[PDB]
């Protein structure tokens, strides 16, 4: 179910699934990089009822991953909004910027 | 008897290319530029562009300048964000402008890399992650300094009323204007008071863009303006693309480079789709509205053809529009766009199309 | 039959054209230039595998040398693998699962030529 | 609260792993290794090898090297040719080793990227596009020798009797044998009678290895082999894969790395595909067929699943077929060979997968 652009914690993932790509939802795969930075998404849980902060830390250094590409935009905004944006590249400050794919790590409430 | 020779150059005129920028998202450290000759659908050439390309025609036609991302070793090693000039007929590599290393990586909005009006300077979105304005001098092939200013905003709107204004989108819901002076750095600056709620009312960043003014539309489908026919610019908005039909199907507006205005006429085209709700603000369009800015009412609709962004040609009175891989080239001399033909397999992953530019001046 | 500038470019541009009949990649005529013209700003290979090709429409054969263009990426259009009197590499320039951008300034491939060469 | 952290090693056991070197031929600048667990499909991680990469795992399976091209700016720039050491469990660069600019640029054949059987030695093809052979001590991490011996000769095959010697393919249809000193130069070398007709009967250069000959078969079905027990390579051939009935159907071997070798049995596995004629030779299989190198008669034969390229695994007794997209795993422990899985969408544009070595 981790694996489904679907999966609640996914909500505003615009790019790989890590759990795709040898990694999982608060793992970066083999030999890449996470980003200290990320965009930040409101999502619904769909058990308790309750709206979490998910933190999307990219996975750098190494090229496209290729695997489970999502597209979802809930609560995202626009890059005057920065943090809240997913149309940039949060890999864009580490020491090598090469996109894998991202995560999606709880916060809390 | 035959000889392979190099050096030619394309075999269309100007006036018959279009540029489609494909990010290859699956492989994006091999992005590229597809050159087309919208008339016919043949492909005329490309430009690499590395990771992540941006890419912009120059105002009096000649060149080409993108703007990409370098290392040493392409996942590892040192750094490289630059703009490169290219012949635009030879299609061949002239000149390497050195950036700092945070030029905005993203998709290809057309507002993260664009020119004054007067074509003097390159005006780019940093982000590293706090924002800044990269100014690039075209005549020296320098870049100047940052634009602090511009700090928690976003995006570059040029000013095609002045040689070297722009404004740029801020958090606060208003716009900051910059005008430049002769050495690209900021001589003066202002900023409007608030346009849209930012909580409220989000608007997307994309201009339709007229010579004094640029209309914008928002997640719930309504329309801002700003005026900059003085140097105060004066905000108005909202009103409403839909109306009571419209709202009662939840149609919204949706995409990209997902506006455009047709400045002799005053009509914005407008990408949409019905059965709104958060988080459909990047869905395909349903449909492309046009509609009066003037007298603020919807003049036509037309399939969408799951189209996401879109480029307007003052000149010839065209539209193009982009579903990601194919594009569709509209006659819009007449309120109701006619389509003229459809290119596949322009691109594998584009999200931005530009014409050569013709006359403009 | 021996002028591809003057037949149909539906035909030039197919991989059953007689001449591309050892072709391993993208056709240049459908990247922007021609059977014997690289697209704007890519490079001809100075080296190439040859091919003995037969021509239909005269019953002759004709050598053919398949020159690259090069210093672009992958041109990405009419990709063709075909495979006439191919050789592996220890009949070298007979041969057509290597790069023969290999010698170029920059190696980078980005299309095929069918540049005829003679009976 | 989650973090996230980096550092890991890749989750399955290095005997559970295969390597699947995808080109990416419409993007070939962002050519990459594919990191899959055989048993279950999983992705498990990959390599970045930028402009037609090749690839090998280190004979004691601790390290992964690979070979490619760079540029300052890719498409311009100064050209620099590199092998790269990378840990096998953790997937990250550790070294990089200079070459000369003239590495094989071209498809993925195993012996275009190999290593002596000892493993302190790296042995690559190289083209300028005069071949020579170049060797790399690993241990040094340097480019050591190039051995223009092997000039109009191409692809190496190991010898996995003798710890630092191999054989390459020449254009008079013989064999040439370098047998590397402790220092990496060449200390000796041989020639063989000629073993086919390059003219008339050319091979496919994929061996069938086994530990002390090899078999190669031809574009007309034949196989000629190569035994090596000795210092001097003895060579035979033809015997027919063909029989009566195959051969008025033209059935002929196509693919690219296209056989593989059973040691324990002697069971050598053949891409075929029926209608053969010139320019067929790379044509997807049709079918596998199982060839007995004892009797010289085909046992078995299977459908092809058009696969392209193979390889066989010793000592789990498996072979794995490659169709450009997605790899088969088979059972080969009985003469039949035996379909476990199919991994979809393993490559884009792959004609070589390797096992994770076991054998140390």
């Amino acid at each position: 179910e981790v694996n489904s652009c679907d999966y609640w914690r996914h909500c505003a993932v615009d790019g790989f699934l890590c759990s795709c790509c040898g990694g999982t939802t608060t793992t970066c795969p083999p030999g890449s990089t996470p980003s200290p930075i990320s965009w930040i998404g409101t999502c619904h849980n769909p058990h308790d009822g309750k709206d979490y902060l998910i933190s999307y830390h990219d996975c750098c250094g190494k090229t496209a991953c290729g695997r489970c590409q999502c597209n979802t935009q809930t609560r995202e905004r626009p890059g005057y909004e920065f943090f809240l944006h997913n149309d940039v590249n949060w890999c864009m400050a580490n020491e090598n910027s090469t996109f894998h794919c991202t995560t999606s790590v709880l916060v809390g409430l | 008897r035959e000889v392979l020779t190099g050096g030619h150059s394309v075999s269309a005129p100007q006036e018959n290319r279009i540029y489609v920028m494909d990010s290859v998202f699956m492989h994006l450290t091999e992005s590229r530029v597809h050159v087309y000759d919208y008339t016919n659908g043949k492909f005329l050439g490309m430009v690499p562009t590395a990771f992540n390309g941006h890419v912009q025609v120059s105002n009096d036609g000649k060149k080409i300048y993108t703007m990409t991302t370098y290392h040493e070793r392409i996942t590892r090693g040192k750094r490289s964000d630059v703009v490169e000039v290219w012949d635009a007929d030879k299609l061949t590599f002239e000149k390497e402008i050195s950036l700092p290393p945070k030029r905005v990586q993203g998709l290809n909005y057309d507002g993260l890399f664009r020119q004054t009006t007067d074509g003097k300077f390159i005006v780019l979105q940093n982000a590293s992650p706090a924002t800044s304005i990269g100014i690039v001098d075209v005549a020296k092939g320098d870049y100047v300094e940052d634009v602090t200013a511009a700090a928690g905003c976003w995006s570059v709107i040029p000013q095609p009323n002045r040689p070297r204004s722009f404004m740029t989108i801020c958090g606060d819901g208003g716009l900051l204007t910059i005008n430049l002076g002769e050495d690209g750095k900021v001589a003066s600056q202002s900023r409007s008071k608030q346009m849209f709620s930012v909580k409220d009312d989000p608007i997307f960043i994309a201009p339709a863009l007229d010579k004094d003014k640029a209309h914008f539309v928002s997640y719930y489908g309504n329309v801002y303006s700003a005026d900059f026919s003085g140097d105060e610019v004066k905000v108005d908005g909202p009103w409403s693309l839909l109306n009571d039909e419209d709202k009662a199907k939840n149609w919204v507006p949706g995409g990209y480079n997902l506006v455009g205005l047709h400045r002799a006429s005053g009509r914005m085209y407008v990408f949409m789709h019905p059965d709104g709700k958060e988080g459909t603000h990047k869905f395909p369009a349903a449909e492309i509205w046009v509609m009066d800015t003037k007298t603020k009412q919807r003049v036509a609709r037309i399939p969408g053809r799951d189209a996401l962004s879109m480029t307007i040609d003052q000149q010839r009175n065209l539209m193009l529009t982009l579903d990601g891989g194919n594009v569709n080239v509209y006659d819009i001399s007449q309120p109701e766009p006619k389509l003229l033909r459809t290119i596949e397999g322009a691109a594998e992953a584009s999200l931005q199309v530009q014409f050569h530019p013709v006359g403009g001046t």
